[PDB]
């Protein structure tokens, strides 16, 4: 089975670690994360990832770096003894396959050496490891906190720290006054960055924070300039900070699935489907096939209006946005569906642990075809609007672009790295929730990432979603919408409302919550923007031990100062309206 | 004392122990309702029911219940085996074909022993689809509630009431499925210790009644210790 | 004028389509004999994520579950719909209703009055105390779904 | 006469301020409803989505900025309360540091709930805050005869 609890020693990569350092030191984990999870003591860590880095088929991109706190498990079989984990998860494009490394560390030398100069996109992740957790990292250049304010005290993912504003004083406007005189004193000390440039008429500084439409949210990126040019950005991120991860280890498994809708405002069942796969991976679930076609049209449609909403926004900031406001009667028309299947138009939490909620309702079919039968049309004037217009077009040429690898040091995935030659979706190379049974094409850029680029592709992965949709109209097969096992939370209703042990297992499931055992599982999917993952660790009890959310717009806003540095705030601006970033996935 | 082989692994346990204690004493949750550490073993629910081979090399042994086998040095056991988690989930099952639909409307409901038994052993389906049978229930105090449809005919009120307590008033009527525990007439149960029932009964027959007139779920309570 | 022709403006509909699932207001139903369908089973309060129900249990003389106080605070609710789908006896739903607003927060939490409407909403016919053991008024023992006749321990057959 | 309170009635200024979520329903209704928005102009400020601790700041000095008379709407329920969101990050509630005239349920609010609050906004600003020994009668009070009296609803099987 596809969930059932591996080693993974024998991957190539295991072994070949094994004959350059011999015997000792790796720890091989058993997980249902399906890839290799090795233990490597701090002292080589960078020696390992640089024998991996130059492996004769190297792991190129960092995926993922982050922390786990660990001192709360009781069931340690096998582990070295740890107070506080690091791991990091790196993937290989030309391998398509991934290792985890985990660096084990004691409660009084959390101390690492920095691993920002293998892959310069750990830089914030590491910054962030800093900030929620108290481990400093020796050798890093800016080490400042990047999600809580700088007069902060407490590391709020630690276990000892009281997750609710319950615990903590309410809000008495005691520290308003203070934060108050600190933003009317409003100057540079020049710790924001390396800021080499000095403060004086040579160097201006701007805080540029946008709070304009089509800016995905409220945030600021202190700018130096110098003759117009952008010398150095910062952004200064985590004012839209929601606590989900924290928010998952104090909610049941069945209780979270609303939290993963909002996520992403634009995502809804698509921020589900990772989740509900993780917890599914860790139950041992195997759904019916009517569950994966019902999962993928409901992932579909959503990625249809993410993609509309992007085309429709691109247009109307560096184009003509009187043809393309149409695309928001289009987009009520999606949602009139949405509402028809789930119930509400956004954050549907319909999504459940083996199925969903309730059957498809029976004039779903008709409204469907209507839909798919008409957009083509409208689908094909768009596509005449946008490829042969030629005054962004123009505009939108060699605007901060960037290569192959420079998107693979910066993690960037998604649309941006599908506009170089790399032909890698997740969809085909690790197919989830049964893509595998469907006909589609990858559109690729060629070798130059730009802003006509990113949407001609888009235009051609939303007309492959369209003969998803249609694929799953006419081979939507016939049977149950949840599997049959004792962890389907909830059981099927109407077998609550006349059995007494399905009414007992509803009981308890609802009310306690699922008892999954204690096993670590990861699943990152194919989002409207980038690759988006979930890493959770359960310690055998009905809540999270640990919840892992990787967004990809934290890394797509990581890459921007390497690619804007020698250009316009014009072209800075252009940047960031193309680039598919929204402040609620970086900031989560 | 002794070792013990556990679906292949090895431990260090009691000999003068049974292997449900055992067991239990190791974190390996084996479901039971008729044993109680205070109460000792009868073997009656038949639910401890484990897989026991003779040696290493016999890969078909007998099931035993494990309440009442003696864990001596070398004995070989499976808890995980496949007939033996068939065998408890259909003893869940045969005790779920009588069982009344009061979970909503029962002060045992979050505090049920049977209800963590049948998610343990992964029941979910009924196939039973005939007539349940009923029973009418009994006056027992101002201190205890008296449910009998909710009684699953593991013994512990019994072997509690008598044995261990020397109560005289409780005892089991009847016989084959119309097994009926109480009083042989209405009236207050006499006993100084007739409240820890609340507690022995593994299911809502015998529930506290100064708890039912303002009742929450255990969920709800706020607990501390306290003499 | 054939510009503005063909971009009509708009006009606002007074009646608006929701459809059956939508997800708004919250509602207590009634059997359809009449009585209030909820038995204070509390897995609303303990299903909801953000903890947005209170209740208490009473009991009738008669022996029928029935809640003393029902408190939900709307300032609070998402409409996420978890305590519809946890309620076992339907007694709790979402009608497609939007219509709220309010000058105090205070006036934002819907006592059991603000909830328990006259009929039974989606689904007409559903009375779990008919499958349930327990006995109420016009329910002896033995008089729900699939149970048969209590039979006395001293009964001459054996 | 009462010409200046009939003068507001007719006439507001919105200032949105909805953020990352919540506001795509609040521009589906402002598109349909209504670049003429601008900051130290407005009148009534729509508070969306949710208040966190760190741009609380960013709300108090556009609160200030606003002239004598101030109207607010909280809409969503991120933002009438801390919502969903009971966490260390999340002041619970926008009306913690700024007072609050109208409360819009929802999680996103609906666009004809953006319509009913201006319809409760101006009922308000029609008698004179606008409390006026009027606005004890609630709409959890008004339709409460209406609320009740629904029997049957539509199956959910159906579209
Ligand atoms: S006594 Fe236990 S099994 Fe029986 S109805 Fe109550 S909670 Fe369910
Ligand atoms: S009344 Fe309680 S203790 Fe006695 S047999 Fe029945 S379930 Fe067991
Ligand atoms: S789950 Fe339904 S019946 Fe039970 S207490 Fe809640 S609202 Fe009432
Ligand atoms: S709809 Fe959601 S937030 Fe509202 S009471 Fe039900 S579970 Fe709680
Ligand atoms: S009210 Fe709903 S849509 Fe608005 S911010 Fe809160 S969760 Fe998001
Ligand atoms: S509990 Fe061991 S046989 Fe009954």
């Amino acid at each position: 089975p596809a969930w059932q609890t591996r080693d993974h020693l024998d991957d190539p990569v295991i072994g070949e670690l094994r004959n350059r350092f011999g015997p000792d030191a790796f720890t091989v984990q058993a997980t249902r994360t399906g890839v290799p999870v090795v233990w490597i003591k701090r002292e080589q860590l960078l020696e390992v990832g640089d024998f991996l880095k130059k492996l004769p088929k190297p792991y190129v991109m960092l995926f993922d770096l982050h922390g786990m706190d660990e001192r709360l498990r009781t069931h340690r079989e096998g582990l070295p003894a740890a107070d506080f984990s690091v791991f990091y998860h790196l993937i290989s494009i030309d391998r398509n396959r991934d290792i985890m490394l985990k660096v084990a560390l004691a409660e009084n030398d959390l101390h690492v050496p920095t691993f920002t100069k293998l892959f310069p996109n750990a830089n914030w992740y590491e910054r962030e490891t800093w900030d929620l957790f108290g481990i400093t990292f020796d050798g890093h250049p800016n080490l400042r906190r990047i999600m809580m304010p700088q007069t902060w005290k407490g590391h709020p993912l630690r276990k000892d720290y009281p997750a609710r504003a319950t615990e903590f004083s309410p809000f008495e406007l005691t520290k308003a006054k203070q934060d108050l005189e600190m933003e009317a004193l409003t100057f540079k000390p020049e710790e924001w960055g390396m800021k080499r440039g000095t403060e004086n008429e040579d160097f201006m500084f701007l805080n540029l924070g946008p709070n304009h439409p089509s800016a995905h949210g409220a945030f600021r990126i202190v700018l130096q300039l110098d003759g117009e040019e952008i010398v150095d950005c910062v952004p200064d991120i985590g004012y839209h900070h929601r606590g989900a991860e924290k928010m998952g280890e104090r909610q049941s498994w069945h209780s979270y699935i609303p939290y993963t809708d909002r996520i992403e405002y634009l995502g809804g069942c698509v921020n589900e489907m990772p989740y509900v796969l993780a917890v599914e991976k860790l139950a041992g679930i195997t759904v019916p096939d009517r569950v994966n076609v019902i999962r993928v049209m409901l992932s579909e449609l959503f990625r249809i209006n993410s993609h509309l909403l992007y085309i429709s926004t691109f247009i109307q900031d560096v184009g003509a946005m009187t043809p393309v406001f149409f695309a928001f009667t289009d987009r009520q028309k999606i949602y009139d569906l949405v509402e028809a299947i789930t119930g509400f138009r956004m954050h549907p939490a319909w999504f459940r642990i083996g199925g969903v909620a309730h059957d498809l309702p029976r004039g779903w079919d008709r409204l469907l075809r209507e839909f798919l039968d008409w957009m083509p049309k409208r689908l094909a004037s768009y596509e005449k609007a946008a490829l042969q217009n030629t005054i962004l077009k123009g505009r939108s040429q060699g605007v901060a672009a960037y290569g192959a690898k420079e998107a693979l040091e910066w993690g960037t995935t998604g649309a941006g790295l599908r506009a170089t030659g790399i032909d890698f979706d997740v969809r085909k190379a690790r197919p989830y929730s049964g893509y595998e049974n469907f006909d589609f094409e990858i559109p690729v850029g060629g070798g130059v990432s730009d802003c006509y680029t990113r949407v001609m592709l888009k235009v051609e992965e939303l007309r492959q979603s369209l003969r998803i949709l249609e694929q799953c109209l006419n081979n939507m097969p016939e049977g149950p919408f949840k599997a049959d096992h004792p962890l389907t939370t909830p059981p099927p209703k109407e077998r609550t409302l006349q059995h007494i042990e399905t009414l007992i297992t509803h009981f308890l499931q609802v009310s306690w919550g699922p008892v999954m055992p204690a096993n670590e599982s990861f699943q990152m999917i194919e989002a409207t923007k980038g690759i988006n993952s979930y890493y959770l660790t359960s310690d055998g009890s009905t809540m999270s031990y640990r919840t892992r959310v990787r967004t990809p717009s934290f890394a797509h806003l990581q890459q921007i100062p390497a690619a804007i540095r020698g250009s316009l705030v014009s072209d800075l601006i252009v940047y960031l309206g193309s680039i598919d970033f929204v402040m609620s996935d970086v900031d989560r | 004392m002794a070792t013990i082989h556990v679906d292949g692994k090895e431990y260090e346990v009691n000999g003068a122990d049974n292997l449900l204690e055992a067991c239990l004493s190791l974190g390996l949750d084996i479901p039971y309702f008729c044993w109680h550490p205070a109460l000792g073993s009868v073997g009656a629910c038949r639910q401890c029911a484990v897989k026991q081979y003779q040696n290493a090399e016999d890969t078909r042994g007998r099931l035993v219940m494990s309440c009442m086998t003696p864990a001596s040095d070398g004995t070989f056991i499976s808890i995980d085996d496949e007939e033996a988690k068939q065998f408890r989930e259909s003893v869940v099952e045969w005790l779920m074909t009588n069982h009344p639909h009061d979970c909503p409307v029962c002060e045992e409901g979050g505090n049920c022993h049977l209800q963590d038994m049948t998610v343990m052993t992964g029941h979910s389906f009924r196939r039973y689809r005939f007539t349940k049978r009923t029973h009418r229930n009994q006056d027992l105090g101002p201190f205890i509630s008296h449910e009998m449809n909710r009684c699953i005919a593991c013994y512990r009120c019994v072997r509690y009431y008598k044995d261990y307590a020397d109560g005289t008033d409780l005892g089991v009527y009847g016989a084959h499925d119309n097994v009926y525990f109480g009083r042989p007439e209405d009236g207050t149960l006499e006993s100084e210790f007739s409240g820890n029932l609340v507690e022995i009964c593994p299911t809502g027959v015998f529930t506290d009644k100064t708890h039912s007139e303002r009742y929450n779920r255990k969920w709800d309570m706020q607990f501390a210790p306290s003499i | 004028h054939a510009f503005a022709k063909r971009e009509t403006r708009m006009y606002p509909e007074e009646p608006v389509y929701l459809p059956p699932r939508y997800r708004g207001r919250i509602v207590l139903t009634r059997d359809p004999d009449g009585e209030e369908r909820c038995v204070a089973c509390n897995l609303c309060a303990v299903a909801c994520p953000v903890g947005c129900i209170s209740l208490q249990k009473a009991e009738t003389k008669d022996g029928r579950w029935y809640p003393e106080f029902f408190r939900i605070n709307f300032s609070r609710c998402i409409f996420c719909g978890l305590c519809e789908e946890a309620c076992p006896t339907t007694a709790i739903q979402l009608t497609p209703d939007f219509e709220m607003g309010e000058y105090k927060r205070q006036d934002l939490v819907y006592e059991k009055e603000d909830l328990l409407i006259s009929g039974p909403g989606k689904y007409p016919e559903y009375n779990f105390y008919r499958m349930a053991g327990m006995a109420i008024d016009g329910k002896d023992k033995g008089e729900a779904e699939n149970e048969a006749k209590p039979i006395d321990v001293k009964s001459l057959l054996p | 006469n009462d010409m200046v309170n009939w003068g507001r009635k007719n006439s507001i200024w919105p200032y949105n301020f909805g953020l990352s979520c919540c506001y795509v329903e609040m521009v589906t209704s402002f598109t349909a409803v209504h670049l003429r928005a601008s900051p130290r102009q407005a009148d009534l400020m729509v508070v969306a989505g949710t208040c966190f601790t760190k741009m609380a700041p960013v709300i108090q000095r556009l609160y200030d900025q606003m002239l004598e008379p101030k109207w607010v709407i909280s809409m969503g329920a991120c933002a009438n309360s801390g919502g969903m969101y009971d966490i260390y990050s999340v002041v619970q509630g926008v009306d913690k540091f700024i007072p609050v005239d109208v409360y819009i349920p929802g999680c996103p609010p609906r666009p004809e709930a953006y319509m009913q609050a201006l319809m409760l906004l101006q009922e308000s600003i029609g008698k004179e805050q606008g409390v006026y020994r009027a606005n004890m009668q609630s709409e959890r009070e008004r339709k409460r005869g209406e609320r009740i009296a629904v029997t049957n609803l539509r199956t959910p099987d159906e579209i």
